[PDB]
């Protein structure tokens, strides 16, 4: 990964 | 943590670049952000990387006027505006929400007008008026563009009895002012100095507040 | 772009009262996953911003167990158990569920405190600046509540309007006091022609004013 705590990158 | 650029005039029509360099820690494993403040309103989010293989996404907003690119050398990201108006004069911040990293900030200002270097007067006090045990010192800084300057008192020794004010635009130049109490045994025994820091004109500028004499 | 609305624009609370942040985003905020990406940002004036919860309600680590989020689906609160002196700021409610993430107007909190009279300052002008053709006679009034307050100058007697440049702090975040700068700028022929000048202020603390004066002679 996990690299953020909003939705990830598609 | 998270080291930013610099304020920068720009003029109207040109590009700039913006780097944001991680220390601490490596920016392989998180994603960063870049968040854009006018400083009137709230925070508008512009896009975001993955440093690991340079992956990015832009706000619709920001498609074709912004790139992202990373280092992962250097440990650093970058935000290159292109065709800069003055919808862009704001506060740009770099950001790996992951674990709530932020930098300092970078301000921008797109203007044609040249950069000015403010000019720093002490403020010290009248024939000794004083007010019990203590002693109010201030720094007029005035004559600027753009935003914004940095003021400390002994290279941010003098952490209390101090007060800052917004700078106040007037006649297409900005004013600050700074102010510090202390007790009346220090100064003028251990001597006082602020420093202002011009950063859109590489300006350092340390004054001295000495007690006045014949005038 | 969905929309991010917060309620209130402004919030006024004495140092120990509750407090409540609303938000309410114009579409859900639950990810097909499970998951709610919804955060609170919180941002004292000039510095960077820092996020206080996260994912709603989970605490962001070194943050108070006073600061409790809450809200589910569009409607989402921020709840402050006791206020203090440093939660003066902005706070805003951040959505990264859809693409692009946005954030809220922000809602400013304020403290309500006891009243406090200023303690005035003032200062002739350097002779740094005498020298390059202007004068500018400052006045430092600080540490005092609440904000309203006004500020006369007045030379020789007679009260000038014109020149006058103030500037008002934030609500210090450790004594939530404020503090206020008021400059007279004018050229150095008029300021050597006259004496006496003088900064009087008055606040709700008295109806007699502050007066603190110079007389252009004896220093």
């Amino acid at each position: 990964a996990p690299k953020t705590n909003m939705k990830h990158m598609a | 943590k998270l080291q930013q650029s610099g304020a920068e005039l720009v003029r109207s029509g040109a590009s700039v670049k913006l780097s944001c360099t991680a220390s601490g820690f490596n920016i392989k494993d998180y994603y960063i952000q870049w968040v854009k403040q006018r400083p009137e309103q709230g925070l508008e989010w512009i896009g975001w990387i993955d440093p690991e293989n340079g992956n990015s996404e832009y706000a619709p907003r920001f498609q074709g006027k912004a790139t992202m690119t990373a280092d992962t050398l250097s440990n650093t990201a970058y935000l290159q505006l292109s065709s800069l108006t003055s919808e862009d004069t704001a506060v740009y911040y770099c950001n790996a929400d992951l674990h709530d990293y932020w930098g300092q900030g970078t301000t921008l200002t797109v203007s044609s007008a040249k950069t000015t270097a403010p000019s720093v007067y002490p403020l010290a006090p009248v024939c000794g008026d004083t007010t019990g045990s203590s002693v109010t010192l201030g720094c007029l800084v005035k004559g600027y563009f753009p935003e914004p300057v940095t003021l400390t008192w002994n290279s941010g020794s003098l952490s209390s009895g101090v007060h800052t004010f917004p700078a106040v635009l007037q006649s297409d130049l900005y004013t600050l002012s700074s102010s510090v109490t202390v007790t009346s045994s220090t100064w003028p025994s251990q001597s006082i100095t602020c420093n202002v820091a011009h950063p859109a004109s590489s300006t350092k500028v340390d004054k001295k507040i000495e007690p006045r004499v014949t005038s | 772009d969905v929309v991010m609305t917060q309620t209130p624009l402004s919030l006024s609370v004495t140092i120990g009262q509750p407090a409540s942040i609303s938000c309410k985003s114009s579409q859900s905020l639950l990810d097909s996953d499970g998951k709610t990406y919804l955060i609170w940002v919180f941002q004292r004036p000039g510095q960077s911003p820092k996020r206080l919860i996260f994912l709603v309600s989970k605490r962001d680590s070194g943050v108070p167990d006073r600061f409790t989020g809450s809200g589910s689906g569009t409607d989402f609160t921020l709840k402050i158990s006791r206020v203090e002196a440093e939660d003066v700021g902005v706070y805003y409610c951040w959505q990264g569920t859809h693409f692009p993430h946005t954030v809220g107007g922000g809602t400013k909190l304020e403290i309500a405190r006891a009243d406090a009279a200023p303690t005035v300052s003032i200062f002739p002008p350097s002779s740094e600046q005498l020298t390059s053709g202007g004068a500018s006679v400052v006045c430092f009034l600080n540490n005092f509540y609440p904000k309203d307050i006004n500020v006369k100058w007045k030379i020789d007697g007679s009260e000038r309007q014109n020149g006058v440049l103030n500037s008002w702090t934030d609500q210090d975040s450790k004594d939530s006091t404020y503090s206020m700068s008021s400059t007279l700028t004018l050229t150095k022929d008029e300021y050597e022609r006259h004496n006496s000048y003088t900064c009087e202020a008055t606040h709700k603390t008295s109806t007699s004013p502050i007066v603190k004066s110079f007389n252009r002679n004896e220093c």
